[PDB]
């Protein structure tokens, strides 16, 4: 849920 | 400029697409953003004060600048990473562009963010339109 690019 | 203030509400939803192979073990998600205007009582109403809305997406997306002209200016995309973005909203009658910062993230299944913008009172058609959402 904390995935960033 | 003489201006009035209005609050717009940005609405985001996202969910995992399990049929899409995860990329580096990160799932790919479908997500959407829409924009509504709030009236002076706080009810959502169509954001007809905008001529067009451009989502300036992260440069990894194909054609990252997506233009919409009909409320609620709903965009739908797929991806695996959250990112900050700017939403350009173009007021009616060339009254001006406003850049609204948003963050697209996966922290919740859906979440809403409100932003106050200052809108000039020097374009009669926009001024008339603004009366639908509060005093002018």
């Amino acid at each position: 849920q904390t995935a960033r690019k | 400029v003489a201006t009035v203030k209005r609050t717009i509400r940005i609405k985001t939803q996202q969910h995992i697409l399990p049929e899409v192979p995860p990329v580096e073990n990160f799932p790919v998600r479908q997500w959407s953003i829409e924009i509504v205007l709030l009236d002076d009582e706080g009810k959502e109403i169509p954001a007809t004060i905008f001529d067009k809305v451009i989502y300036h997406l992260h440069p990894t997306f194909a054609n990252p600048n997506r233009t919409f002209t009909d409320p609620p200016f709903r965009i739908e995309e797929q991806g695996w990473g959250g990112f900050p973005l700017d939403i350009s909203v173009f007021l009616l009658e060339k009254a001006g562009e406003r850049k609204i910062p948003h963050d697209l993230n996966f922290l919740q299944e859906s979440y809403e963010v409100e932003h106050v913008i200052q809108i000039p009172l020097n374009k009669p058609l926009l001024t008339e339109e603004l009366a639908k959402s509060g005093s002018t």
